[PDB]
């Protein structure tokens, strides 16, 4: 089954590196991609970065395209380098799951089908604050 | 009494024309193209380009 | 931000307000305060695992049919949010969400 696990430091000094980390247990390679999201200051929900199974890069413009986040898969982790921080996104991470669903209504040789996802499993989250 | 006609914006999902050809009938029907016009041709080697 | 919904436990069936086009691919969601959520329906037809056979979802067959989801019997959870997180072919990417579909009751 899948286990979640927020590990964050919480306090952390602004325009510093910071390091975010959860846990999935029992779990296979390149079954399923991963992603996060943020409920915090109390809104709707907001997206950030999804990085494939190949440590590539296509995240939320919504945000500045500022945060480097995990690929790591050492043991069990997905560490989240934030750079230059500033208050306006300090936030609680939740480690989600995240999955690619293919929809077809025409020809596929044509180059005519797009790429929705899903999200079945979320994390609970850690409070992180900037001081 | 001069009504233009004109191509408004395509509602619903976007769509390319194409047209559709039996892929196994097609090719029997041209072999059999080539091997009579081999006759005609000195039983040469036909290619289409 | 518009305050929305139903109260009170007389149930009904809400649809969010994009309009149907091209081709929708809706993923209904049960919000959860303070944990994790659980998504209802995906692909709008297959059910996830477990879920009871109420929570339907409209089919996407004679293209110019609206999005609709029927409830009944409500927990706290159908007392929160419900999302509207459609993907269309012409829009591309659908970065936003959807509306979100605050229950507010007061006995
Ligand atoms: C010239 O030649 C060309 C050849 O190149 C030819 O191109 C063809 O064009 C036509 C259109 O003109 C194309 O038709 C479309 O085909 C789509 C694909 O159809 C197949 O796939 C679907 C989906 O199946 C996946 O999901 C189900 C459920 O989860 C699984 O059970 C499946 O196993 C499968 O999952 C696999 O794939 C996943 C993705 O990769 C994997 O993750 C997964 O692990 C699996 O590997 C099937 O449903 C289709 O089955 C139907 O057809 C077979 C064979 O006839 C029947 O036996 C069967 O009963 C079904 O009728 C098929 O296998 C279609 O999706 C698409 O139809 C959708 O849209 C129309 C509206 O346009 C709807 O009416 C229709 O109902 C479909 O909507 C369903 O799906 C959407 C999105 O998923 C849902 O949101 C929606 O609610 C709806 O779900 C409901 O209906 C389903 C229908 O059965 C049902 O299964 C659901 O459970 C639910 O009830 C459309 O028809 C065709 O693809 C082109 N072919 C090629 C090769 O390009 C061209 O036409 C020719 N020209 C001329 C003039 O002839
Ligand atoms: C071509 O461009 C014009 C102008 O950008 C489009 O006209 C707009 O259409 C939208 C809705 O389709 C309206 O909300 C705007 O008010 C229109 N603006 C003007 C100036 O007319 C037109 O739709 C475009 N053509 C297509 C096929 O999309
Ligand atoms: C074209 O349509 C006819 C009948 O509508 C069908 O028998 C034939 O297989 C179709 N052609 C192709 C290439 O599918
Ligand atoms: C072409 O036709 C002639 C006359 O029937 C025959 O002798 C010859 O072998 C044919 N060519 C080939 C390559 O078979």
């Amino acid at each position: 089954q899948v286990q979640l696990q927020e590990s964050g430091p919480g306090l952390v000094k602004p325009s510093e590196t910071l390091s975010v980390t959860c846990s999935v247990s029992g779990d296979s390679m390149n079954n399923y991609y991963w992603t996060w999201i943020r409920q915090s200051p109390g809104k709707g929900l907001e997206w950030i970065g999804y990085i494939s199974d190949r440590e590539s890069a296509t995240y939320n413009p919504s945000l500045n395209s500022r945060v480097v986040i995990s690929r790591d898969t050492s043991k069990n982790q997905l560490s989240l380098k934030l750079n230059s921080v500033t208050p306006a996104d300090t936030a609680v991470y939740y480690c989600a799951t995240a999955r690619r669903g293919q929809r077809i209504y025409g020809v596929v040789s044509f180059g005519e089908f797009f790429y929705y996802y899903s999200m079945d499993v979320w994390g609970k989250g850690t409070t992180v604050t900037v001081s | 009494g001069q009504v233009f006609y004109k191509t408004g914006d395509i509602i619903g999902d976007i769509r390319k024309a194409y047209c559709n050809i039996s892929g196994a009938q097609w090719h029997k029907v041209l072999g059999r193209v080539a091997n009579k016009l081999k006759e005609h041709f000195n039983n040469k080697t036909i290619v289409f380009k | 931000v518009r305050p929305l919904s139903v109260a009170l436990g007389e149930t009904a069936r809400i649809s969010c307000g994009r309009q149907a086009l091209g081709s929708r691919a809706v993923q209904w969601y049960q919000h959860r305060p303070g944990q994790a959520p659980i998504l209802l329906i995906y692909n709008n037809q297959d059910r996830p695992s477990g879920i009871p056979e109420r929570f339907s979802g409209t089919p996407d067959i004679n293209f110019g049919t609206r999005a609709t989801l029927t409830i009944s019997g409500v927990e706290a959870g159908d007392e929160a949010d419900y999302y509207c997180h459609m993907w269309d072919s012409r829009s591309g990417f659908s970065w936003s969400f959807g509306g979100a579909t605050r229950l507010t009751v007061l006995g």
